[PDB]
């Protein structure tokens, strides 16, 4: 469906103005007829974007109500009402058991539904942001007259007019223009104004001057044009549809959840029906056969687990909110940890998005300035008298000014009225020479010649601030070579000197080096005009050369670039140390893209492209073995004629990849290419041209300050302070939460065994029921909750940023090793500790373990109010039941006591508690509150009716203590083996 | 295979065999020590049987014994359980001076055979003739229910003293030696008739305290036969038999805590 | 005692409940203290 939109567009900028009118039945001068425009409206439809059909929240909520655990809990809830119905008909049961348990279980499903619904959130308003880029109104020429109309009423063929400050209402063929410049950052991510004129200037319509696009704005001048595309058919309207239309897809974390749901659901249905038939064979009435099944359901399903996961995710997202990293989708909290490839935009993401002075060439020396936002570098020069001469030209031969009321904000961050290069120079001098306004007050400008297309230079004449002179100084800047052809002397370390071929060659060298760094280079020179030839009232003519512009003194060079953000180089290296592959994907030109790649460490030192090898060896590129080149730089124009299989080979064959001059669909294609190889991919960006890629990414991260509204709609995560170091933190947090989820899951599952085994022995042994159904829910929904959550606050056991990204195909959240430990080893020890306390309670009340076998028949018989114990005493029905429920209560408390040790062992997968310590305060809180809850549930009056919880005698609490301790020792010995031999036996069997 | 290789499948079996073996051996060990802390003659706790329960022979479907006099197999179900109990009170079961003793044919005081020790043989229990149960196949019309006080080791059932008012106000009040049992329904549409030891409507105190199964096997607890020769027919009659005493109490939950709940209906 | 051994069939479930609830409360307070050591 969207495969059409993933392709490069076709256009009609090649046609003549006249020819273009024939195609759209239009007038170049009079414009369309009121009738013809209305006709075309009904024909083509409105100049608007329609949002894609969404899934209502209704269906979204209910889709969770049927996912493995909820299905089993539904079967339980209904099976409760089943047994209740069968009762209400047969023998009038005045009880509330099956009825209430059926109500409780149905509530558990609904509430669990809210948790998973909260986790599976999708806040997407892509198409809405795009719609915000179409103006409310447009100016059209109809019947030879200009009028403002609803922009939706704009059709292909009419004559539109735009001017500085307004949004392009539709894709236009420029037919007339006067000084028109446009901001195409929507399509390129670059905000430098692009001229628009009627002349065709490139085969590529996205590069030609005679096309203006919807989603962009006119920055200055005026233009008229013929509408060629409207609504969904515009270049960026299609990007809108592509972006808004892209199928979301399941996250890595989501896939893991479903996976263990299958496992646990599997064992649940297995043991469920495996013992349902095992009971009927033993001659159990279907009346009972279902009651046992309900218990089996409740025992096997970890009722509180899915909600635990959600809370652990939420708590991890809260910590990241506190580092200026907003998470829109709870699952995106983990994806960053599983990320193996980052596709990053350059401008406004890796870079500050601001022309900044990078180097200066004066005194036959290359000086480097500090490009960082917060200025974390050092000085270059202050002493040289040459510097002050260059500094003066940079301030004086400059027409840029700071906007009013910025004195509060830092120099480099403040808004400037002017072109990017003049702003850069302004901020450079203001920083290291103080107020520039002061320099422009001490040296009043009397005449100037602003930068001309033809002159290729800008000159200014000022009253020298010096009192002993107060004469006229000439300054000029422009193209380095043009400035050179106008110089005779060079200000070396203070004093001038003739411009010999020697210094002239050093100039060329300096010029070539700076240009090689992808930096824009300017020349600077001045000339102190002779006093006798220029009186204090001498008039200077700016129109006609009234003053010399030759034999001037060359002062120096200055170079500039849109520099990396301070934290970016280090963040890139850190991603790469964690084994994450970092690719650059930018709408910017290749020379600039490549230079920043080396600056931030995308391309490491020494690595070459095929073009680099060819130039170094002075040989044809076809003569170069492409396998000798680990780095590559792909232009979008070449990308366009490559198949995906060939794109896949590029991705496979290079470690250091730069995709430059890419369109928005091309970014999507590169992302998909990476994913196709089985990689989890993150995208980082800030422009509307990142929207499709951000949507398709497993996780999209947008910049918060510099980011466009669209990009932040398309993302899963926002960096609110533009701190790229947050990606590094995000991946670290993502890995940590993945491990801690394992700990929390194992902990929760472990207590399933002591809830399952009592029901089994109840059938096979014919003893009184050791633990009840209600009692199970008091564990999974009550006591285990805070402890399970607390594992989310566990510190790393080792340097997680030192390991490679997990293999999502092999490294699962819940594997066989977890089940073996939780179900086969620790849970089994917990089961016994439960049974022990059960036998203790009964034996101390007169029913010794031996006489318990095959007694349930008489025990449950409501009409036998005289059962004989081991000592020959006789018990009524309600009397023995009180002891039985007291058994449920102590078995319950036994679970809590054995979960103490389990909580401590689940703390660490490898390390010892004596190494990791007990610095998790939430965990300790869990221990205290868990025990408080259990005690309250046993001793609070009335709980014997609502939950069948009975007061325990002090000695009862200590039954499971020896089992709780064996768990601690056992797991500590086991992990001691793991560490002592990384070989594999204990490791490959039990290492979560 | 599914998971691993044969070598791995073996090792995982050798482990869980030794592992579960140890766990079973430990579990058994903790059961040993538990038993080691307990007496053979007396349970550690008795507060959960404390107030004695009162149970009868007619096995009630739901605290009810409804049947038809004009039908044979209508009551043959209740006669099965009635027989089961009384079959134990046979004279052939109580033979010789061992381990039985002839006790007062009239309600007497308690009898202490020492302590809950094995320092003596089987503590000798009082004989009880089912022949003390006058009038009661059993009552084919108007049932002859048999009551019973639940056995509790070392329990001395203490009758109420005639200090103040009483339900069966002072009638045949053998204050010193009889634990009374008065059945009731207002709703007085019946005819209560009690049979027991010495002809009294109670339990003779000479059968106490019970020394337990280990120290007193073949022991016999006193019975109290109750006959309802009601002149009514074809209606559910809620009859409650209540025992009175200092150590006797009741509960709204446990409807068998020192009392009966019988729903007789001679639907004939 | 002899016939006056009523205490054998008695248990102070009332005190046990009072003590049990005291303990539960204090464990609840202790937990808050440790948690609130930083929020
Ligand atoms: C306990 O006493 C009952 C009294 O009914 C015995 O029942 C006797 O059963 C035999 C054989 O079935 C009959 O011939 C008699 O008529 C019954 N009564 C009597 C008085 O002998 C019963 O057998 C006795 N049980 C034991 C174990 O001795
Ligand atoms: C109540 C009692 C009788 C039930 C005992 C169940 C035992 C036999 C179960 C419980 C957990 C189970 C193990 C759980 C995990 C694994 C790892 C997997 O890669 C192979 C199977 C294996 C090794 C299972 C084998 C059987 C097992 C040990
Ligand atoms: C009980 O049986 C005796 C004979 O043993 C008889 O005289 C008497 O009438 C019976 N009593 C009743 C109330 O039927
Ligand atoms: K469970
Ligand atoms: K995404
Ligand atoms: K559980
Ligand atoms: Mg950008």
């Amino acid at each position: 469906l969207d495969e059409l939109k993933k392709e490069v567009s076709m256009d009609d900028h090649k046609l003549s103005l006249d020819e273009l009118h024939n195609k759209y039945g239009t007038d170049l001068t009079r414009g369309l007829t009121n009738a013809r425009a209305k006709e075309i409206l009904a024909r083509d439809g409105p100049n608007s974007l329609t949002p894609p059909p969404t899934t209502p929240e209704w269906i979204k909520f209910c889709r969770q109500l049927f996912g493995g655990f909820s299905i089993l809990l539904w079967i339980g809830a209904i099976l409760c009402f089943l047994a209740y119905g069968i009762q209400a008909a047969t023998e009038d049961e005045p009880a509330n058991d099956n009825l209430y348990l059926g109500v409780v279980l149905s509530t558990v499903v609904i509430v669990t539904g809210c948790f998973s619904y909260y986790q599976e959130a999708k806040s997407s308003r892509i198409m809405d942001s795009f719609k915000n880029m179409v103006p409310q109104q447009a100016l059209v020429i109809r019947d030879g007259e200009k009028s403002t109309i609803n922009a939706e009423f704009v059709v292909a063929g009419d004559l539109v007019e735009v001017k500085g400050g307004d949004r392009i209402p539709a894709d236009l063929r420029i037919i007339s223009a006067h000084g028109c410049k446009v901001d195409n950052s929507s399509l390129t991510g670059e905000s430098e104004p692009q001229t628009r004129s009627p002349e065709f200037s490139s085969e590529n319509p996205l590069e030609t001057r005679n096309i203006a696009f919807f989603s962009t704005n006119c920055v200055e001048g005026t233009a008229r044009g013929v509408v060629v595309y409207t609504g969904d058919r515009t270049v960026m309207g299609r990007i809108a549809t592509l972006a808004s239309g892209l199928e979301v897809g399941r996250t890595p974390i989501a896939i893991e959840i479903e996976h263990f749901i299958h496992i646990i659901t599997g064992v649940a249905v297995f043991l469920g029906v495996s013992f349902f038939i095992l009971s009927l064979i033993l001659g159990y009435s279907w009346l009972e056969a279902v009651i046992f099944l309900i218990g089996i359901i409740v025992a096997n399903v970890p009722e509180g687990l899915l909600a635990t996961v959600t809370v652990c995710l939420t708590l991890t997202a809260k910590r990241m909110a506190r580092k200026n990293c907003l998470v829109k989708n709870l699952e995106a909290v983990e994806t960053l940890g599983s990320t193996s490839t980052i596709c990053s935009d350059k401008t406004g993401t890796l870079t500050q998005n601001r022309m900044t002075v990078a180097h200066m060439w004066f005194d036959n020396q290359i000086h480097e300035a500090d490009t960082t936002e917060n200025q974390s570098g050092a000085a270059f020069d202050k002493t040289s008298a040459t510097w002050s001469a260059l500094s003066r030209i940079a301030a004086l031969c400059n027409r840029a000014v700071f906007q009013a009321g910025q004195d509060n904000v830092p120099i480099l961050k403040r808004s400037v009225a002017g072109d990017a290069s003049e702003s850069a120079l302004l901020k450079c001098i203001e920083l290291c020479c103080g107020s520039v306004q002061g320099m422009r007050d001490r040296n009043p400008k009397i005449v100037e010649i602003p930068f001309n297309s033809t002159n290729k230079y800008q000159l200014s004449i000022h009253e020298n601030e010096k009192s002993s002179e107060s004469r006229y100084l000439l300054v000029m800047k422009g193209a380095p070579e043009r400035i050179l052809d106008r110089c005779s002397t060079i200000l070396l370390n203070g004093a001038e000197e003739p411009l010999k071929e020697d210094m002239k060659e050093a100039f060329q060298n300096a010029y070539l080096e700076l240009g090689g760094l992808g930096e824009r280079v300017l020349g600077f020179c001045h000339f102190a005009l002779p006093e006798d030839k220029y009186n204090e009232g001498y008039p200077f003519d700016a129109d006609e050369p009234n003053f010399p512009t030759t034999d001037l003194c060359f002062v120096g060079l200055m170079a500039m670039i849109d520099p990396p953000r301070a934290a970016v180089p280090d963040a890139v290296g850190k991603c790469r140390s964690a084994g994450i592959k970092v690719i650059m994907v930018t709408g910017d030109h290749p020379i600039t893209a490549k230079a920043i790649a080396k600056g931030v460490g995308i391309i490491s030192e020494g690595n070459e492209t095929i073009e680099d090898i060819a130039a170094r060896l002075n040989i044809p590129i076809g003569q170069v073995n492409p396998r000798d080149a680990k780095a590559c730089v792909v232009h979008g124009s070449d990308l366009k004629d490559l198949s995906t299989e060939v794109l896949d080979d590029i991705l496979h064959y290079h470690t250091e990849i730069v995709f430059a001059r890419t369109s928005p669909q091309q970014k999507l294609i590169i992302v998909e290419g990476c994913q196709r190889q089985g990689a989890i991919v993150a995208v980082t960006g800030d422009g509307v041209n990142d929207s499709p890629a951000l949507k398709k990414a497993d996780i999209g991260v947008a910049m918060g300050i510099s980011g466009s509204d669209v990009s932040k709609q398309a993302a899963d995560m926002i960096l609110l302070d533009d701190n790229f170091a947050s990606i590094v933190t995000g991946v670290e947090e993502g890995r940590l939460i993945f491990d801690n989820l394992k700990k929390s899951i194992a902990y929760t599952l472990t207590s399933n065994i002591p809830e399952i085994t009592p029901f089994l022995v109840f059938i096979i042994g014919n003893v009184p029921l050791p633990l009840g159904t209600v009692t199970i829910l008091c564990i999974d929904l009550g006591t285990d909750m805070v402890p399970a959550i607390s594992l989310a606050y566990e510190q790393a056991e080792s340097d997680i940023m030192k390991r490679q990204p997990r293999n999502p195909k092999t490294d699962k959240l819940v594997n066989e090793r977890l089940i073996s430990m939780a179900y086969g080893q620790i849970g089994m020890i917990q089961a016994l500790g439960g049974f022990f306390s059960y036998f203790v309670i009964l034996a101390e009340n007169g029913f010794l373990p031996m006489d318990l076998i095959g007694k349930r028949v008489r025990w449950d018989d409501r009409w036998i109010s005289d059962v004989e114990d081991s000592f020959g005493q006789q018990w009524t029905y309600e009397q023995r039941k009180i002891v039985e429920f007291t058994c449920h209560t102590s078995f319950f408390i036994s679970i809590v006591v054995v979960q103490w040790a389990d909580l401590i062992i689940c703390k660490t997968r490898r390390n010892s508690i004596f190494q990791q310590g007990m610095k998790n305060k939430i965990l300790i809180f869990g221990l205290f509150e868990e025990t408080a809850l259990a005690a309250f549930l046993s001793y609070c009056p009335g709980t014997d009716v609502a939950l069948r919880m009975y007061p325990l005698k002090p000695s009862w609490w200590f039954c499971a203590f020896p089992y709780s301790l064996i768990i601690f020792l056992y797991d500590e010995m086991r992990r001691f083996i793991i560490r002592r031999s990384p070989g594999g036996w204990v490791e490959q069997e039990t290492y979560y | 295979f599914l998971g691993r290789t044969g070598s791995s499948w073996f090792k995982i079996f050798l482990f869980y065999l030794i592992f579960y073996g140890c766990l079973a051996g430990i579990f058994i060990g903790t059961i040993q020590v538990l038993l080691l802390t307990l007496s053979d003659f007396e349970p550690k706790y008795q507060d959960r049987v404390a107030p004695p329960g009162l149970s009868h022979a007619p096995y009630a479907i739901k605290t009810e014994i409804s049947f038809s006099i004009s039908n044979p197999k209508s009551y043959e179900s209740f006669v099965k359980s009635m027989h089961k109990l009384m079959d134990l009170y046979n004279e052939s079961s109580q033979a010789g001076n061992s381990p039985f003793e002839d006790c007062s044919d009239t309600p007497a005081d308690y009898i202490k055979r020492g302590d809950l020790d094995d320092s003596q043989g089987q503590k000798k229990a009082c004989r009880f003739s089912r022949m003390w149960l006058k009038n009661c196949g059993y009552a084919e019309g108007k049932p002859c229910v048999v009551a019973k006080l639940n056995r509790i080791i070392g329990f001395y059932p203490k009758p109420l003293k005639n200090t103040t008012d009483l339900p069966e106000e002072l009638q045949a009040n053998y204050n010193q030696y009889v634990l009374p049992l008065r059945c009731a329904a207002r709703e007085k549409i019946g005819s209560i008739e009690y049979f027991g030891l010495g002809g009294y409507a109670g339990f003779p105190l000479q059968y106490y305290p019970y020394y337990g199964k280990r120290l007193q096997k073949k022991y016999l607890q006193p019975l109290l036969a109750i006959q309802f020769t009601n002149l009514t027919q074809n209606m559910e009659l809620r009859i409650e038999c209540k025992v009175y005493g200092e150590n006797i109490d009741y509960s709204e939950k446990d409807r068998f805590r020192g009392r009966f709940e019988v729903k007789i209906e001679v639907k004939s | 005692e002899g016939p006056d051994n009523d205490e054998r069939f008695t248990y102070d479930y009332y005190r046990l409940r009072v003590v049990g609830l005291i303990v539960a409360a204090v464990l609840c307070v202790i937990g808050i203290i440790i948690l609130l050591a930083g929020k």
